């Protein structure tokens, strides 16, 4: 599935391979358009080059926010702070989780049935947290906000690396 | 640990300005707002004379390296140029737009720092009596100054709540000590180092100064600490007491490796606002404010 | 810092100043005037401290002492005269043979001062009587020796009128060192004066013929009595020809400074290296009489008819004082700063 | 003397600066050169050719010190350049601080911070009767914020420009809003 | 008999020593050209050109180019005011002139 070519953070270094945000110095958010309305779209994060000192905040938020908003800003943005797994959701600081390990498959997904919420945070289906709870309906376009300018691929093919286990997700052949 | 009083020197007309020793340690002389400086003793108050001829009012009065030479902070924009052994009335310090709070010497004893209510601290001399140069450092009154132990640094302490260090050379800040809170500073001082400043601000709060980094390190509290420029001393004669005002007729006295609640000297009948130790012997001064127009020395 | 480099002012008060020296500290300056008057300021705050009119004659020699409180006289009837700080009176008056260019005090006692005549040897004395020392010179043909104490005071350095020096032992006598220098190619000549630094053992050569060089006191008891050695740095000048009249070292033995006798200058060259690296200049006109260097910052004392003018680094004012919390940049500094948005010590307060 | 436990003993400004005095083509930037070629002599004229003193219309002013000619660079505005949602975050915290918001914007993506980081150029007020304006360069796509001038501007004058709450200006045909 | 170090770098400059030596001596100037004239003339000399070399290649960055034409020397000379002090009657040639229009022209 490829990328935006407008609905992008313009500064940063876009990779010609069109599978791989590259980064920039500073919290410059880019935002795919392309992401879920309805139901149900599972696509996993493949990870090429993570070096260490980057804060990877990874999750949702919508096209009101802000290019230069770092996810983890109000609440439609969600976070995950590498050192000590700290949340920072409505401007509140409060030491939640641990870290995580280099060179995996990542990967975030919400369950919605047409609402009961899967907001959970999801790594090789391994928890490492319940993370929220009953969102609005609106779009929510997937937020990439680093720190370092780390190579870090995408992935969306049905035969995942490590996908959540017996997921009800729908396939990125139709919508992108 | 066991001060008592001896004499009790009244007879002030109007309100007790300040008491301050003899710089070598032999007078306490006391002046009043009554535009009169009388020359009192310090051992049994034995009295010498009264100096007349002032204009207006009268916050601070100094003194010489031998203690007969004076001068007095008047508050009709001059500083009168006085003496013990002569009396005569020797100069009168222009200069001044406004009233005049507080002025000192440096060691070297040929200088005057004046801190005035026109706010730009000028710098005057003895010898010539001539202003040297001038420190535009607040938008507010002058509550003190003071110089270092060699005579090489000047505090500014202000209403602001700032407590900047000034150049002595060329006449320039080094650094501002800032605050959340906004109390009025009303008098500070060096260390016997010149590292040390115990800040006395008007919100019942005292604090100490690491001076070479800017952090607060030992405090006090339950102590009345808000309207008029509370003065603040040393002690090291018997313990390391603190020697300060205070407004509830009592003597604000503790020690800092303490910090408790150990002593607490009274008999004052108005808001004790000016202390002063002697450099060797066990005398504190304390005279408090109009309604009590006493000096009480209380004796170990 | 470093050396200076600007103007910065002058005290234009006494009339006619004559000769400068300092203290060990750095905070004391008199000078001793044209008729006697000696005149000491402040440094700090720039006053006036303390005029001493001693002498109806004019005074050509002073020195401090260890202490900071006894000074030396030296007129033009041979008075030596012991001083203090806190009084300002007379201890010592006798006549010497009539010429008496310069003394020095013993370093690690203040019993002892080395007085140097023009014609005779120099000669050490010491101030609890008259009691004199003969000192011993090698050649004792012209008698116009110049001497010195060393930094320590372990030896005195002499100086002859033919070029040959002598290390001699402050009481004993006893000379352990000497040496020639190839000055030129025919003629040794005079040696004018000889200083010493404050960190280490080097020290200069002035001679008669306009060349500085630069020694160790240290490699010249290595070679012994009678030896060779070579110069460990040469400094002179070719353009103007460049007379000297006065010679002194840098703070810490870092740099050489060295007034000229013509052009009312200034040079400062490198122990380190060794090469000039910057000229000062001034007024045009005058005559450079007695150049004083200062121990623990940079400032230069220079006496030209009176005027005693001070370079003194000019300093720059900023912001940054004011508000310690604003950095007044340059340019566009542009950065995120939060990369995650949102004991009982006794220590003496009066530690004098 | 020693009666006057008197107000006005706060002071909420960390600027200070306020003192007693508050006194009120032969070069390369006023050619038709390429921009970068003033661009470097402007560094050059803008630390001395002006100064700030006090005003009647709201504290320090701006009272240059050389008569600069019209057309001409004089200064520039420059500091943290922020990103647009700190500037949010800083209105909240420079509410909850009480000091008032120093942001002029290069572009609608980008902002640029004055409070934190910057130079003498905080102290132009806003007026609606100008003399002077602002246009942006491209020196090596670095851009800048440089004012230029209008007229023929003497010594001793506040400088200008709008901003695009009732002003202090009193201009003739005054809008009174800066919205 | 050793090797032999050249008297261009043993005073640490870039001009030759022993060209301008000979051009005082080629040229009846005097009689006896003396011991350093010629080291001092070469410093004199590259600071010079390198006073003027430096205006040259900024204007010849700023002009968005790489090698330099002589309208970047035409400009590094007549901006300043020494060195248009020094360099009175002199045309470059392809220099061009100065942008000055007057006053009272324009509307
Ligand atoms: N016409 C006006 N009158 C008063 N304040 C104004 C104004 N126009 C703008 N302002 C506000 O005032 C600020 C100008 S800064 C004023 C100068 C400086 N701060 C001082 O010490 O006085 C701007 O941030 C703006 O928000
Ligand atoms: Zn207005």
């Amino acid at each position: 599935v490829l990328l935006a070519l407008h609905d992008r953070a313009p500064q940063l270094k876009i990779s010609d391979d069109r599978l791989t945000v590259v980064g920039e110095k500073g919290y410059s958010m880019v935002r795919a358009s392309h992401g879920v309305r309805k139901g149900a779209w599972y696509f996993e994060i493949t990870v090429d080059e993570m070096p260490p000192d980057t804060a990877a905040r990874l999750g949702w938020s919508q096209p009101l926010g802000n290019l230069q908003a770092p996810l983890g800003y109000d609440k439609f943005s969600y976070s995950w702070r590498s050192k000590k797994g700290t949340k920072f959701h409505q401007s509140i600081g409060k030491h939640y989780s641990s870290g995580y390990g280099q060179g995996d498959v990542l990967g975030f997904y919400i369950n919605l049935p047409e609402p009961h919420s899967e907001i959970i945070f999801y790594k090789n289906g391994v928890n490492q947290g319940v993370a929220y709870k009953d969102i609005f309906e609106g779009v929510y376009f997937p937020a990439i906000s680093l720190y370092k300018s780390c190579t870090v691929s995408i992935n969306f093919g049905p035969c995942f690396k490590y996908p959540p286990k017996d997921l009800t997700y729908r396939p990125m052949s139709d919508m992108g | 640990p066991n001060y008592a009083l001896k004499f009790t020197l009244a007879g002030h007309t109007k309100a007790v300005s300040s008491v301050k020793f003899s710089p070598n340690g032999e007078w306490l002389a006391s002046s009043s707002a009554d535009k009169l400086i009388k020359i009192w003793g310090a051992y049994d108050g034995k009295f010498e004379k009264t100096i007349s001829g002032h204009k207006l009012g009268i916050s601070d009065v100094a003194w010489s390296s031998d203690s007969n030479l004076l001068v007095s902070a008047s508050d009709d924009k001059t500083l009168k140029i006085w003496d013990v052994s002569s009396g005569k009335c020797l100069k009168t310090l222009k200069g001044h737009s406004n009233y005049v709070f507080c002025c000192n010497f440096n060691p070297q004893s040929n200088l005057i720092v004046s801190g005035s209510f026109d706010e730009s601290v000028r710098i005057w001399d003895v010898k010539t009596g001539k202003c040297l140069k001038t420190l535009p450092a607040h938008s507010d009154p002058v509550s003190a100054v003071h110089f270092n132990r060699d005579g090489s640094l000047i505090v500014s302490s202000s209403y602001d709540g700032l407590c900047r260090i000034w150049d002595t050379a060329s006449g320039q800040c080094l650094k501002t000590l800032i605050d959340d809170d906004n109390p009025p500073v009303s008098f500070v001082k060096f260390s016997p180092n010149g590292k040390y400043i115990l800040a006395a601000t008007l919100d019942n709060t005292l604090k100490l100064w690491d001076y070479s980094k800017g952090k607060c390190l030992k405090t006090y509290t339950g102590h009345k600490n808000e309207k008029y420029c509370i003065f603040a001393n040393f002690s090291v004669t018997g313990g390391k007491w603190i020697v300060s005002g205070s407004e509830d007729n009592l003597v604000y006295i503790w020690n800092l490796q303490t910090k408790e609640i150990v002593q607490k000297l009274q008999g004052h009948t108005d808001v004790v606002i000016s202390t002063a130790c002697h450099p060797t012997e066990n005398i504190i001064a304390s005279a408090a404010l109009e309604n009590d127009k006493t000096i009480k020395l209380w004796k170990s | 810092q470093n050396y200076p480099e600007e103007a910065d002012g002058t005290l234009d008060c006494i009339s006619m100043a004559l000769t400068c020296t300092f203290n060990r500290w750095g905070t004391l300056l008199a000078v001793g005037c044209n008729d006697g008057r000696i005149v000491i300021w402040d440094f700090l705050t720039r006053g006036i401290a303390k005029i001493i009119s001693a002498h109806i004659h004019p005074v050509c020699s002073l020195c401090w002492s260890r202490d900071g409180h006894k000074l030396v006289s030296a007129s033009t009837d041979n008075i030596v005269s012991q001083w203090d700080v806190l009084s300002g009176d007379c201890d010592q008056r006798f006549r010497f043979p009539s010429p008496i260019l310069k003394v020095q005090y013993h370093p690690r006692d203040q019993n002892k001062v080395l007085v140097c005549p023009m014609k005779s040897a120099p000669v050490m004395l010491t101030l609890s009587d008259s009691k004199h020392v003969v000192l011993p010179v090698d050649d004792d043909s012209d008698l116009n020796v110049v001497a010195s104490f060393d930094r320590r005071g372990e030896y005195i350095y002499t100086g002859n009128a033919k070029g040959k020096i002598l290390v001699l032992k402050t009481d004993s006598q006893d000379l352990v060192a000497s040496f020639r220098v190839t000055t030129g190619t025919s003629n040794t000549t005079a040696i004018k004066s000889i200083e010493f630094a404050r960190k280490g053992s080097c020290f200069l050569i002035n001679t008669a013929d306009r060349i500085i060089r630069v020694y160790d006191g240290r490699e010249i008891l290595t070679c012994g009595r009678d030896g060779e050695p070579e110069p460990m740095q040469k400094l002179q000048d070719l353009v103007n020809r460049t007379p000297w009249k006065k010679c002194c070292f840098s703070g810490d033995g870092e740099y050489i400074v060295a007034g000229s006798a013509r052009q009312h200058a200034l040079y400062i060259w490198e122990k380190s290296i060794g090469n000039l690296v910057k000229i000062l200049h001034g007024t045009r006109g005058e005559l450079l009489l007695d150049v004083a260097w200062h121990p623990v910052r940079p400032i230069i004392a220079s006496i030209s008819s009176g005027v005693v003018s001070i370079w003194a680094q000019n300093q720059v004012e900023n912001w940054s004082a004011f508000a310690p919390d604003f950095k007044e940049l340059d340019e566009n500094v542009e950065y995120e700063e939060r990369e995650s948005e949102f004991e009982d010590e006794e220590v003496d307060v009066t530690s004098v | 003397a020693r009666a006057e436990v008197h107000l006005r003993k706060s002071a909420f400004d960390m600027f200070n600066f306020l003192a007693s005095k508050h006194r009120q083509a032969r070069r390369a930037t006023s050619m038709d050169l390429p921009m970068p070629m003033r661009f470097r002599h402007l560094k050059k004229t803008s630390k001395e050719a002006v100064g700030v003193y006090r005003s009647p219309i709201h504290g320090r002013g701006l009272f240059c010190k050389r008569n600069i000619d019209a057309g001409e660079m004089v200064i520039e505005y420059a500091g943290n350049v922020i990103r647009s949602i700190q500037t949010d975050k800083r209105e909240k915290y420079y509410d909850s601080k009480g000091i008032g918001c120093y942001m002029f914007r290069i572009d609608d993506s980008e902002v640029v911070d004055a409070t934190m980081h910057g130079n003498a150029a905080r102290f132009i007020n806003h007026s609606c009767e100008p003399n002077c304006y602002s246009r942006v360069i491209n020196i090596d796509g670095q851009k800048h914020i440089v004012i230029f001038a209008m007229r023929k501007i003497y010594r001793g004058e506040e400088l200008t420009y709008d901003y695009k709450l009732p002003c202090n200006c009193g201009a003739k045909k005054c809008r009174k809003f800066l919205n | 008999r050793a090797k032999a170090k050249t008297r261009s770098s043993r005073a640490g400059l870039q001009f030759p020593v022993g060209r301008v030596h000979r051009l005082l001596r080629k040229g009846n100037y005097a009689e006896r050209v003396g011991a350093g004239a010629p080291v001092y003339l070469a410093a004199v000399l590259e600071y010079l050109t390198a006073e003027i070399l430096e205006l040259a290649g900024n204007a010849a960055r700023d002009n968005k180019k790489t090698r330099i034409i002589p309208r970047h020397l035409q400009l590094a000379v007549r901006n300043d005011e020494e060195l248009n002090k020094l360099l009175g009657r002199v045309t470059i040639a392809q220099g061009g002139v100065l942008p000055n229009i007057q006053s009272v022209l324009l509307p």
